[PDB]
């Protein structure tokens, strides 16, 4: 045993990052001289290629892993040793993480892209290589990757078993109401998610003059 | 680039440019040419598009492949937004400055306020060089010249990224000098306290006493350099002038007119014929010439015998036609055949989707000798289909 | 604890610790960005938006929500005093990356053109004040009052050398209006901006110190709002059925 | 019980059950129609506001409202998963006994000018999706986005018949503009409609697809502020002092 691991979070943090750097250097190149003209054969090849394709990619990894994730939920959830809780809900903070960086790429990087790109075009289309990336990948993965989160938590933690966060239900679902044209209810609510967690945390020792 | 994807009649009712032009197609970094042509505003403005009272010209273009150097319209140079006024004509032209070497398409563009971008016609331009290279630059009124690529940059970071830092150290110093779990736990617990006290807000109560002073500074500093500054300057400039000459739609003794009398556009999609009644209000006997619609020009070969310097795409060589020069004083009612792939190309035959059936643009008529004399088009057509 | 030694207690909170900082850090910034993009958009991507009136309005107003929320979140369960920065660097950094990456990298327009409010200074009066009297009614006036002042003034360091004054054919101009021209945006007619256009109403000559003095009584305001914000935010409630 | 028999219990209970359902039907179209008639208009009047951009929005976010709170008063309360189409099929019996009684039977405006915007088909969508998900969250996500997309297809089959072109004195025109301009109304000059009339920013082509979408996720947000309605609405509260 060691209750803190942390391979998991590499893998999906290096997967990741390689990714979008894949995507914003193929963008700079295919950009320009293909992405300028919705109207050109071009257009179809390099930009929606992507789009036809990552829809269905995204819909089907993410009923795929909430699927999973349920199929495999601790059936004996209840009964979990302090320790083994302890490792559940580091893993918790680990899926938190990859959905960290999810959300600075998707919501910062791709949506303030989107701003130079409105500079760049006048628009053929609505499906713009900004958009494509941003409304139809940047955000639907952060999205799986939320409900994953939530998930997760859901089948192996006794606290987010029998109950929906109601944070964490703001975190999975807040996603699904982005929407742009043509104040404040946003997603932020990760707050009430890492204080379940620090309350959980604080539980798991009785002997805490150690801190 | 898109524009292809703008309502027909829109396009059509709005803006017709015509004696666009581009001086050169070829450019190394640095070197400048104009974009230059006259635009008519179309008398029946639709009501979807707000008062071209305020408006702004432009060079459509991905970027600044090109730096734009000055421009004018009016007779004005026009750096802020100006009023065009419906019905009249107006000249306009753009200095331009080679900066990333490629292939690029570039349009003469105005932007109306409550409007949308109008696209006007664009030429494939060359640019190149090195990106390197590039310079502008720029006279200030102190006598000094900036580089404006480059000019102001590195005092935005010598001011930004210390920030940013001091900002950093702030947030690692308090979560390392007692830290997040160890402050949830105390906070949770009895009370904080044991989390901040004096001297914690003695430390910020410094920091705040420094920043404070930084700020000053940097202030003072700057006033120092830079004593004598002016407000950004914004507002629409005064009315611009129309083309006067000579001419030119509902100018001087000598016009044409032209009525149109209902017309028929077959869906799909290549023609367009319509009933025009002309009044040749001139001294001399004209030839129909020329439609142009949305930046498209419809010659007929019978005049432009051949054949001018104009961008692909949008040159058609099929406005045909009858040959029966127009005698003075004369009205009489021609029979107009608009034929040429470039309308279902350009998608003014997507007119069968829109709101608003209804062509519009100018028809050229010519003298035996030079004389290009205008006049507006537009009304009703109905659709064939198949 | 359910620790096999005090070494891995040790290791597991300095961690944990780590993961939870980063997490937040970039789940305030994609939440802080959005919003603000969204609203004070526009006067932060330009620098010919920058004007003496609507800029130092707009944006402290819009730009202490998500400092007080952060506050709100950091002060009331850790008291650790550094929600306004946390959350305003967060922004710097997303924006900034952003205008280097993609405005000058993607599209290559010049950073002069594409530089972020300067914003580090008033999030630090803010938080410091919460520091000194730990109360957010005392902070949400003052401190916040502070926010608004300041931010001009923590601004005018990157923005005074554009405010500098060219001649062009017979028209005068500010670099930043020239470096706006001159670097062709296809969809940023001079008209679209709204920034200070004059009235008959402005006496004065005190065009920024009232903008500085509105700003910081507005955000008093949002402060309180978004404070509560933040505390909802941080609700630990389970609800039973959905 | 406080029942003579069984016989007795059963009577009693079979005929509460109509009466309800009679009182909640009657009860809800009352609501529903005052609040639509003075909202989605106007839209639901005239054939010939029935256009492709303004009716197919307006019309499912205004509408969405009802469903929400019966669906929140019937399925909380019974799991009954019929709210949305209860709702629904009431506005629409309210509407077309007006339309034919009325706007027809009083005014002798033809049926063609006057009828209803076909509502049932997405109210079983909305219906079904709770029924299989026992969620509002789904449904107010899920449920509410086949709600808007579904409102134009499902009035298509009523409406196309109308947007047959006709050339009335060398300008084209819809049947439906034709009802209109014939079978003359006294305060309804083409001009208050309110009906798409163009814009430079639209590209394709796609104005029905974008309302239908947009329509869709405008409702989620409607959709879930009503369910919080209809359980208010449902509050069994007493309170003491008036
Ligand atoms: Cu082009
Ligand atoms: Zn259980
Ligand atoms: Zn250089």
């Amino acid at each position: 045993e060691s209750v803190v691991d942390l391979r998991g979070m590499w893998i999906g943090l290096a997967v990741l990052n390689v990714f979008y750097l894949i995507v914003r250097i193929y963008e700079q190149v295919f950009g320009w001289r293909a992405g300028l003209d919705s109207f050109a054969p071009e257009f179809q090849t390099y930009w929606m290629s992507i789009l036809w394709t990552e829809i269905p990619l995204e819909l089907v990894s993410g009923l795929g892993l909430a699927g999973y994730l349920w199929k495999t939920r601790d059936r004996n959830v209840d009964a979990v040793a302090p320790r083994e809780e302890m490792r559940r809900l580091v893993v918790l903070v680990q899926w938190l993480v990859v959905y960290g960086i999810a959300i600075y790429w998707g919501a910062s990087f791709f949506t303030e892209q989107d701003g130079a790109w409105h500079m760049t075009v006048i628009r053929d289309t609505d499906f713009t290589p900004s958009h494509i990336i941003e409304f139809y990948m940047s955000y639907p993965i952060y999205s799986v990757i939320a409900v994953g989160a939530f998930f997760y938590a859901k089948t192996r933690i006794p606290y987010f078993a029998h109950g929906y966060s109601l944070a964490f239900l703001i975190v999975a679902i807040g996603p699904f109401m982005i929407i742009p044209n043509v104040f404040g209810w946003m997603a932020l609510g990760v707050f009430g998610v890492v204080l379940q967690i620090l309350g959980r945390i604080h539980a798991l020792i009785g002997k805490e003059g150690v801190a | 680039h898109g524009e292809k994807s703008q309502q027909a009649f829109l396009r059509m009712r709005t803006l017709n440019w015509y004696d666009v032009q581009w001086s050169k197609t070829t450019v190394n970094v640095n070197e400048e040419m104009i974009l230059s042509g006259k635009v008519h505003v179309f008398s029946a403005w639709p009501q979807a598009v707000a008062n071209p009272r305020v408006s702004f010209l432009n060079a459509g273009e991905p970027g600044p492949v090109l730096v734009r150097t000055a421009q004018f319209i009016g007779e004005q140079f026009a750096p802020r937004s100006v009023s065009l006024e419906i019905g009249k004509d107006y000249a306009f032209s753009i200095n331009l400055r080679g900066r990333r070497a490629g292939r690029w398409h570039v349009h003469a563009q105005i932007n109306v306020e409550g409007g949308g971008p109008i696209i006007g016609p664009g030429q494939w331009i060359e640019i190149k060089g090195d990106m390197k290279d590039f310079t502008d630059p720029v006279t200030l009124l102190d006598g000094s010249t900036v580089d404006l690529e480059n000019y102001g940059i590195s005092r935005i970071y010598a001011w930004h990224l210390p920030w940013l830092a001091v900002g950093a150290a702030w947030i690692l110093f308090w979560f390392i000098r007692k830290g997040i779990i160890a402050s949830y736990v105390r906070v949770a617990e009895g009370r904080p306290d044991d989390v901040i006290g004096d001297d914690d807000r003695r430390i910020g109560a410094i920091v705040l006493a420094l920043t404070i002073l930084a700020t000053i500074v940097g202030y003072a500093v700057t006033n120092s350099t830079f004593p004598r500054t002016i407000p950004l300057q914004a507002g629409l400039q005064k009315p611009l002038t129309p083309i006067e000459t000579e001419g030119t739609v509902g100018v001087g003794k000598e016009q044409v007119t032209t009525e149109l009398n209902g017309g028929v556009y077959k869906v799909p999609g290549r023609e367009l014929t319509i009933n025009v009644k002309v009044k040749n209000g001139t001294s001399q006997p004209v030839r129909l010439g020329e439609y142009t619609a949305a930046g498209l020009r419809f010659l007929n070969p019978t005049v432009f015998t051949q054949k001018p310097d104009f961008p692909d795409y949008l040159l058609a060589d099929r406005g045909l036609s009858n040959d029966d020069v127009i005698a003075p004083g004369e009205s009489k009612e021609i029979v107009v055949k608009i034929q040429d792939a470039r309308w279902d190309i350009e998608r003014l035959s997507d007119l069968a989707y829109d709101t608003d059936s209804q062509v519009g643009g100018l028809l050229f008529f010519f003298t035996p000798d030079g004389k290009r004399f205008a006049a507006e088009i537009g009304g009703p057509v109905i659709p064939k289909f198949v | 604890g359910p620790f096999n030694s005090v070494a891995e207690a040790a290791g597991c909170v300095a961690t944990t610790d780590w993961m939870l900082l980063v997490l937040l850090f970039f789940a305030v910034l994609g939440g802080y960005h959005v919003h603000f993009m969204l609203t004070a958009g526009d006067w932060d991507f330009w620098v010919d938006w920058k004007d003496r009136r609507m800029w130092p309005t707009v944006l402290p107003i819009l730009g202490v929500t998500f400092c007080a929320a952060s506050q709100a979140f950091w002060w009331v369960n850790f008291r650790l005093p550094f929600g306004a920065v946390f959350a305003v660097l967060g922004l710097m950094i997303g924006e900034w990356i952003n205008r280097y990456v993609n405005f000058w990298g993607w599209t290559y327009f010049p950073i002069s053109l594409v530089f972020p409010s300067a914003m580090i200074v008033p999030a630090i009066w803010l938080d410091v004040i919460l520091l000194l009297s730990g109360s957010y009614v005392i902070t949400a006036v003052v401190g916040s009052l502070g926010w608004g002042l300041l931010f001009y003034p923590n601004n005018w360091p990157a923005i005074a050398a554009f405010h500098q004054a060219t001649e062009q054919h017979g028209q005068l101009m500010t670099l930043a209006d020239l470096i706006g021209l001159h670097f062709v945006r296809t969809s940023m007619p001079e008209y679209i901006r709204m920034v200070e256009r004059g009235t008959l109403r402005t006496f004065g000559k005190d065009v920024v110190p009232v903008a500085a003095f509105f700003s910081g009584f507005v955000s008093m305001m949002v402060y309180f709002l978004w404070w509560f914000m933040g505390r909802w935010y941080s609700t630990t409630k389970r609800i039973e059925q959905i």
